[PDB]
């Protein structure tokens, strides 16, 4: 596949990797 | 850009609820307010140019279940401008830094289609007063709150951010700030009482008079609008209860309008309701018996310290609606 | 998601019967009379102490209403995300409204918020004020949508969300006719010598008790002849071609054997009889408190 | 660099709002070191020189509502500056590491286009003394701004942050120590209230003088800015109510004036104002009993414990603003 | 591959802040440290032969505001070699696997330029001890941080890797096993902030003399070097100051050189300063009463449980700096 | 592919046996395991089968990656020294890829030895955390660690980690030798100062030697080492304290004294060429002075911490 964007979620901190 | 302009379109409501400013009972300072604060830049623009100015903001706060979101559903129905309709789910997000931008794309928004109006309900759900909440979600949509309701350049002229909550002691002292008119909406009295079983009663058979519907507002003080419609509804489900706990019944004079009796008539023919087809039910005609019997059934649900500390919000930093 | 459960299972409950029975069953049989002031009842709550069949009587109303149905709990409807919990519910009514009419089951609305005392205020004020403009809102519009709350717990609810629950109907404790009916729908096609006056005897002796207490004490009077068949030695060939029974330990041709030798579809298992009722009521003991039932008490002594 | 860029070109305001020092009423201190941290170097560039340096930035703390924002649009007005006003919307990003350099980039245009005024609104959001917050972007974003004010190889000269915050204790030690002028501005006396009297009423047609100017000012004991703005916008709605309940109209003089009055008197021509077409109304005076009506509708907005809170920390960390 | 070291190559300043060891006020044991970290290896080779190697890696911490950075430019101005001044911003990448390529390319370069100095500034943004931050960047980064910094295969000799924080307790334990000279900077003491006065007074025409410096240190109870900076900064400021806000100018001793003074004297001109034009302006010198009243308006930043954090930090893991 | 010429290591760094200051049974574990195979191969075959995993864990800073380097130096095999870097790329797939082919390549090059420095860096618990990044790696390292019939003869997969309480359970019961690398006492101590001082000259004996041991009380090996380097350092601190130089004995070999002497030549230091400056001698003073400066690294939460841990997976 593609290339793999790293992302920022919240919690209430983790990496939901939505890739391309 | 398109993502949040799909996820923020929703939020304008076109379907216009039908609730004129008649079918609200009492709150006559509420009611000019609002009138003037929403009809008048709309019909007579000429009025405010220059040194006056219209109404940036009003809070209407109070006990619940007693007319708030009505009063809201009556601006947007007699408002004839674009009503924006949102909540908790459509401003948080999930992601990282999505709800500021949410609420600065509502604001530009609303700010497109001038005039607006922004109905921003439960804002005590909102506004947590930063003293010990979520840090990221507590500060930062606070802030953007705070910056996009006035700010410095934005420049917010033809919007209305109309507030509904039932703890205002509990909002930030900037956001208390931040809404002009924080107008009490306090617990209905005999007049408004009366009118609203007069509008709850509608277009049904009953042989209720104006004395009638006065001892029947003397007789439910210490309740609210919405125990009011629920007593309205239990009256109006007791000729139903009757038809359907009832096993001798009665034909009465146009093509067999049939209704109940007691055991043992002039015709007490026995059968039932499933046997009785349509357009041939007569129901049994109101009475007070009934709405006093709904009364007798249904307890209030608004307690007495409560009151007091709305009246103590109201005479610290509150308006009179009356 | 459909059960088969019809009205006549549910033991008991009379006021809640008839008053779910009425609010989702007059306008959908008799369009002709919910016309202009007349509008259907727009939500229920069914507290009372656990057990005592509030899912049951919901699946009854999932059944006898033929319309859609939604069954989710408080554990579907909270997530660990910030502000995800919100989506759900907002979802739930917009296919709720997309299938109009129909009926919305939420269990343990007592655990889905935490009244915004002391728990996460956060979580608690948004997943509360989104339930609320959910049940009633602005322009959301809820008409021909039931939203059917049950809960054990009633009086650690909000002010407001018993005040859009319109009809909070108590589910009290069950009766002694309640009682032998559910004996009766509890012990099954199994072949049984048990009589009237036996259920009559027995829901006499049981008083106290709830409808999975005796749900699971039916199971153990009829779990017991098995474990007996299982955990006996010295079986005895009575009377037809092989039939064995097990005894005392010595008797007229007291056969000590196993259950391994014995053949299929000749084994004579022995019927259930009024001493393993006996023994479950006796090794069963009752569940709930007592300070619970003052606390129902008072819950319909200012919300009857 | 330049996806950042173009998300950024929207933070530079050009509009412009016309605020003037004149307008802001009291503040000489905070007037006085805005005026020469603004003007004096861009305007008298020889005098820094050497030893002389000009003031890399002003914190601006006190009560909501104190006129902390009027301030910015002041100096936005009269800085002849690219005025950066920015928020935590602008810099708080989705992805993993780019919520950084949107504040490089930010500081690099800044730098790029000197002189620049940068003016953070609410910087209790960004900075939350970085104990127990939400680990990699609130810690990065607090040390990317440490980092990008003084740091090592940057060497800010010519941009000026400007901080203004309702809760100052919130802020964390290092931010402090880079707002190397803490500035509280205070609940304003008698002659800025007066004189913000006059600047709101201003030139309305109005019987007001001097000496209900100055029991006005001293009427408004405890209030703000904001609240004398809406006390001075109600003592302006006040003639459209009473052209609102105007009954037994009176047409006095030219092209047909009307003016309300009594209920019968000379020309006492009954009718109401909705028939009454626009571009011949007159509206009546402004006396001083619509604005004592005014007052006694209007509530203050702060109270007297979070006044406590911003002096001690006056006293422990800042500087009188007058 | 390239496109690493093309946005790395951004992190080697060339612009050599003018910071000389007479500069640093103080701090001998720090300034001594650093001189045998960095002077010693390059001008004296032939010492470090054998088992004696020189230093690999210097925490310095302290009160916010003490130094540090100044110390940091002063060794990228005295040291004659590569400084590499990376932050937060450089090492966060977007994508996947980038956040330690870039990190890895970094200390190759370090390693291809030796001698060269790695300056992190705010190392608790990236070692936030790995219990309970994000996982992806602080365990990935943290880990290829200690491999880098000794690691097995990569034996990095000659590089030096400085580190300023305002945290110290909030370090990573093999983070402070790699930091092996942990140098505490404290607050000024009486000689260092009189020669901080008599460092940042400059050649400003004065009539300050020593006496008059030791007063102003002893009167400095407490202050921190941007304390003193600031101070310095607003009693230059102060003749601006007697030259704006004073009349009545009076030519004393060369083309009109124009003096402010007292209100009536041998040529008392009564005209405005912005009349005057340049060069012909004679500003009045400063005294001890401008600096006095620097201090009595300036507050100092750090507080008094910050210093005990530090001073437990000290007794813990920490030398002293003198 | 090619990417993959950087995890292994062509320096060898010179770490004998003997440098490794106590540790004796992680030293004869390791030395077996290393050499046993390599020096008797009939002895492993079938049931008395060879360890095919060793971790190492411990207070930070005790010998993990001294014990690697000195495996690599006395252990004549591959040494593939990779770490999450080179595991992880930007696409999908190759993150897996990366390993196969290293452990292709780890089996091609038999005899070898895999060291994986930190390995709690790939073990994230998989909470909440990447999961293309972080789970498929995991169950990729799990089935590739399955070797205990597939890689009988060859690779030995090694492990340092300084917290090791959060590491994956599924690889923590993978491998299978769990050695405890603790705090080293008196003669390790006095053989580390010994090691670290050297071919240095000096007038430190034995019992110098262990009175230096006994004031160091809960330190660690890099701390001795950081003390080595300040005791090496002082004299030149010494020499930079320069007043009355005096000549002793060839080709002017000067030497400071104390202010007033015989022959006190007072002069500078900078203005001497070098290769003829007699420096001053190790003391027992400038230790004990480092001794006063250098303060111990490790805390006792994390000394708990690992007693916890030793005694949950001894
Ligand atoms: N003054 C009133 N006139 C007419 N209906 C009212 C009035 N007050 C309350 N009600 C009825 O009570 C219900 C509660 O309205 P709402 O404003 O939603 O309460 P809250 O916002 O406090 O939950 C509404 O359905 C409305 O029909
Ligand atoms: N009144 C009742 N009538 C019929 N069945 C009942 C009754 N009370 C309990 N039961 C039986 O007990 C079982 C468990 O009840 P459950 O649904 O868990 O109670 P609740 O709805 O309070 O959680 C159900 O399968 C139901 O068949
Ligand atoms: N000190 C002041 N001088 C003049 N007008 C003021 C002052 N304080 C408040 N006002 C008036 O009230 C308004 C409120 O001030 P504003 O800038 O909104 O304050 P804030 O910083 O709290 O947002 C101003 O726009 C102005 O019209
Ligand atoms: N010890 C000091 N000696 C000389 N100047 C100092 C000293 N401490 C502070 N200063 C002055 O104040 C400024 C603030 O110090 P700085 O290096 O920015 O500290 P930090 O590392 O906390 O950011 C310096 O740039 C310098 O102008
Ligand atoms: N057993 C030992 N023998 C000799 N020196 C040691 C020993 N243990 C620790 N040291 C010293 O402390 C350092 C710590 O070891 P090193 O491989 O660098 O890191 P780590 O132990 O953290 O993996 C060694 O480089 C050496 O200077
Ligand atoms: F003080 Be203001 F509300 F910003
Ligand atoms: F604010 Be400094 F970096 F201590
Ligand atoms: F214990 Be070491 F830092 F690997
Ligand atoms: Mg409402
Ligand atoms: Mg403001
Ligand atoms: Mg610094
Ligand atoms: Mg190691």
């Amino acid at each position: 596949g593609g290339d793999e964007i790293v992302n920022k979620v919240l919690g209430g901190x983790x990496x939901x990797x939505x890739x391309x | 850009n398109k993502k949040l302009r799909g996820a923020l379109s929703s939020a304008i409501l076109s379907e216009k609820p039908n609730v004129k400013w008649e079918d609200v009972a009492g709150l006559e300072g509420a009611k000019e307010a609002l009138k003037e604060a929403v009809i008048l830049p709309v019909k007579f623009p000429h009025l405010f140019k220059g040194n006056r100015k219209p109404t940036s903001g009003i809070l209407l706060y109070g006990p619940p279940g007693t007319g708030k979101s009505y009063l809201a559903k009556a601006v947007a129905t007699e408002a004839n401008s674009t009503f924006f309709s949102v909540s908790s789910s459509d401003l948080v997000s999930k992601w990282m830094g999505e709800s500021e931008k949410l609420v600065k794309q509502l604001f530009a928004m609303a700010r497109e289609n001038k005039p607006s109006i922004i109905f921003i309900d439960e804002v005590d759900a909102l506004t947590g007063t930063r003293g010990e909440g979520e840090s990221e979600a507590s500060r930062r949509i606070k802030t953007e709150l705070l910056v996009q309701m006035n700010g410095v350049g934005n420049d917010s002229q033809g919007v209305l951010v109309l507030g509904a909550t039932n703890i205002p002691w509990q909002l930030d002292s900037a956001i208390r700030r931040r809404f002009e008119r924080r107008i009490y909406i306090p617990l209905p009295d005999l007049a408004a009482r009366t009118t609203m079983f007069e509008i709850n009663v509608g277009d049904t058979p009953c042989v209720l008079t104006k004395e009638d519907y006065r001892t029947l507002g003397a007789m439910t003080e210490g309740y609210s609008g919405s125990d009011i419609a629920v007593v309205v509804k239990d009256a109006l489900m007791q000729p139903i209860r009757k038809i359907q706990s009832a096993t001798h019944f009665k034909d009465v004079s146009e093509t067999r309008k049939l209704t109940p009796c007691s055991p043992g008539d002039d015709g007490a023919i026995e059968m039932s309701w499933t046997d009785i087809e349509a357009d041939e039910l007569k129901e049994p005609d109101l009475t007070i018996k009934d709405f006093l019997k709904a009364i007798k059934s249904t307890r209030p649900t608004v307690n007495e310290d409560d009151l007091l500390k709305q009246e103590q919000f109201t005479r610290d930093f509150g308006q009179e609606g009356n």
